[PDB]
RNA sequence: UACUAAGUGGAAAAGGAUGUGAAAGUGCUAAAACAGCAAGGAUGUUGGCUUAGAAGCAGCCAUCGUUUAAAGAGUGCGUAA
RNA sequence: ACCUCGAUGUCGACUCAUCUCAUCCUCGAGCUGAAGCAGGUUCGAAGGGUUCGGCUGUUCGCCGAUUAAAGAGAUACGUG
């Protein structure tokens, strides 16, 4: 099993999965298929390795906390947590948590909120 | 404390007194994702899957007035699945969960006040 | 081998034994052997 | 280097430390203190080494109080000279430390860290040290 | 503790007879003799398909013996019923091993010829030219001969070459 | 009547140490203790500074929530990532 | 400033060596920022060996060419 952050719009120049016995030419078309709904983003993909050289892949969301910068309206958070540079409404956090649901292993939407609350505090952002 | 242990036994004993299924499973070869995946498949909030130490299980079953159920929890790692109402689906869920995974044991248990064996799990599933 | 007046463990697994009335230390990393007290 | 700015009489009598610690018997400012179990003379240089050890290992959070001070001077005759014909010049200052004087003491930093700081300190001093804690 | 451990002497072919200063343990593979020293403070009593032994007192050396003879009895029993073996991977370039009569001979980087006499009760086998399998009845002799083979060319970290014991992860030092 | 295993006794320190004895309390203990043995030891995360290459591990800035019996922006090892 | 002044001859060399180990070589072993060669350091070891020359009253030394190496010390700074 080797995870990699293959870009969603491009898949063709490369060899570190070739030592796994992966047939690169047959899977490059598949990477550009389902990912075409979210072009221009770097999508992480899990790669299981079956003995028979069969393979099944699982795409994931764009990395957490990147979205928090957008909701805050500020390009970068504080280097010091005590310095409350930004503030975000709890309703806006609901919009963010829903996007991450496929990646998040959180049991409930209410718990999914709590998981994002520990990420908002890393940026020093107030939860209002 | 003695009081804390008694409360845990009493709570478990009371739960086993209203259950429609108690099924004993070895917790061997169960990953953290598998622990969350099996619980998630058990979807409907009427069932629980928990790794429980044998000494608690034994006292709880003993005070719930169960018998011959000692063999399921005798000398083995013992997670428990206990569901409510339509209990048959829970057994099929755990039976297809092992089969999907590398392995897992399915020792047996009690279905609607009736003892079943390991071999009878497939029949129910 | 390190010969020192005071021998104390340097790693997590550097155990201390007493062999032939002499206190010594053993680690899986052979740089940590000590002797003579 | 700790040193009295100026003293009255430059060449005084040596003070024997064979006692049981007139004054400074107990820790008085911090939670832990370093006690001696054999009286001695520790000069300004040794106080400096101990102070810098405690400061280096203390981090930028806590505080260290030095209780003793090299009040007394001390002389040393120049080398390859016959005896008599005067008293030699003063060379180095020294703090008399009787048995059982809480000389160093620390504050406002975790327990184990303070114990380690004190152990790192007492290895510079000649006196066989010991660890004491504030009463209550 | 190992002093208070219940030995299960299976009554298949293993019989145990205690003399004053010797223990004789016999089984399917080969009789074994244990030479106990006098003033032994342990009381060895055996049952049918079970064995329990106790010390008279709480003296330190007695507490040591209480465990160590239990261990030796268990190892002698398991050896005389199943037998021990050690397994040596002779790894290298021009290295090889083989047997000739009673003498195991070896070729290593040595310009000197290497031969070695096997003691009684130990049988080596060279199933592949880079493998040695030493089979014995008591752990002590098989281990002794394993190390007598190993002393000739110990492993190195720069390259793994050596008389490596099977499944031992020698550390790696990379030189350039 | 106990203590000593060192020929201490029959030279000596700062300092180091599962040597052994005595006493004092404190904590778990047959609703199973300690060690060992059989399982698992996760997601956010590839947070970001940035290094052709540092994404749990060259170092550096906050250094926490979430799935559960359990989980360290990871105990340390070991990767040009 | 304790024996020695009604005398205990003092530097260096020569001859003869003797002893200690805190070892220069020879010997055995560990760790390595030890690939090999050659090393750096530590442990044990005192059986044996441990140069010739220029200058200098020389010890000491600087220098040349060797050697496996050209030890540190003690013995009234050994030895009239
Ligand atoms: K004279
Ligand atoms: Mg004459
Ligand atoms: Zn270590």
């Amino acid at each position: 099993i080797a995870k990699i952050n293959l870009l969603g719009g491009q898949a063709k120049p490369g060899p570190a999965l070739a030592s796994v016995g992966i047939n690169m030419g047959e899977f490059t078309k598949q990477f550009n298929e389902k990912t075409k709904d979210k072009q221009g983003e770097m999508i992480p993909c899990v790669i299981t390795a079956y003995n028979d050289k069969s393979f099944d892949f699982i795409l994931k969301t764009t990395p957490v906390s990147i979205l928090l910068k957008q909701a805050a309206k500020l390009e970068k958070g504080a280097k010091n947590a005590k310095t409350i540079v930004g503030k975000i409404t709890m309703a806006k956090a609901k919009e963010i948590a829903q996007y991450k649901l496929v990646d998040l292993n959180a049991n409930t939407v209410e718990a999914a909120l709590k998981m994002v609350l520990g990420t908002a505090k890393q940026m020093g952002i107030e939860v209002i | 404390a003695k009081k804390d242990k008694a409360q845990q036994v009493a709570d478990v004993s009371h739960l086993l007194s209203t259950s429609a299924g108690f099924v004993i499973f070895d917790y061997t070869s169960m990953s953290a994702i598998e622990a969350t995946s099996i619980r998630k498949k058990l979807f409907k909030n009427g069932s629980k899957i928990k790794v429980i130490k044998n000494n608690i299980l034994r006292r709880a079953l003993k005070a719930g007035k169960f018998e011959g159920i000692d063999e399921t929890a005798i000398k083995g790692k013992l997670a428990v699945a206990v569901g409510v109402n339509e209990i048959v689906e829970t057994l099929k869920a755990v039976d297809g969960v092992v089969k999907a995974k590398e392995a897992m044991n399915f020792v047996c248990g009690y279905f609607d006040n009736r003892a079943f064996n390991s071999a009878d799990l497939e029949k129910i599933a | 081998m390190k010969v020192r007046a005071s021998v104390k463990p340097i790693c997590k697994d550097c155990k201390i034994i007493k062999r032939h009335q002499i206190v010594r230390v053993i680690c899986k990393t052979q740089k940590h052997k000590q002797r003579q007290g | 280097m700790l040193q009295p700015k100026r003293t009255k009489y430059r060449k005084p009598h040596n003070v024997s430390y064979e006692g049981k610690a007139k004054g400074n018997s107990y820790v008085a400012f911090g939670e832990y203190g370093l006690v001696a179990t054999k009286g001695n003379w520790i000069d300004a240089r040794a106080i400096e080494s101990a102070r810098i050890a405690i400061s280096k290992c203390l981090g930028k959070t806590g505080k260290m109080w030095i209780r003793i001070f090299p009040h007394m001077s001390k002389t040393k005759k120049p080398l390859e000279v016959r005896m008599g014909s005067g008293k030699g010049n003063p060379e180095f200052w020294v703090a008399v430390v009787k048995q059982g004087t809480v000389m160093f003491e620390v504050a406002n930093i975790p327990e184990s860290q303070m114990i380690k700081a004190l152990t790192r300190a007492g290895h510079k001093l000649p006196v066989t040290w010991k660890i004491l804690k504030r009463e209550e | 503790k190992i002093g208070n451990r219940t030995i299960t002497l299976d009554p298949a072919k293993v019989n145990l007879n205690f003399q004053k200063d010797h223990i004789a343990v016999k089984g399917p593979l080969g009789q074994i003799e244990l030479k106990l020293p006098p003033n032994l403070p342990l009381k060895f009593e055996l049952k049918d398909n079970n064995l329990q032994i106790t010390r008279n007192n709480e003296l330190k050396q007695s507490k040591i013996f209480h465990g160590t003879y239990n261990a030796l009895i268990t190892n002698a029993i398991i050896g005389v019923t199943q037998g021990f073996e050690k397994k040596l991977r002779l790894v290298g370039v021009g290295y090889r091993a083989n047997v000739e009569g009673e003498t195991l001979n070896l070729q290593l980087g040595y310009s000197h010829p290497i031969k070695e006499k096997i003691p009684k009760g130990l049988t080596v086998k060279v199933e592949k030219n880079t493998e040695i399998t030493i089979s014995g009845i008591s752990k002590e002799l098989v281990g002794q001969f394993a190390t007598e083979v190993r002393k000739w060319r110990k492993p190195e970290p720069y390259k793994g070459k050596g008389v490596l014991y099977f499944d031992e992860v020698i550390v790696r030092k990379a030189g350039k």
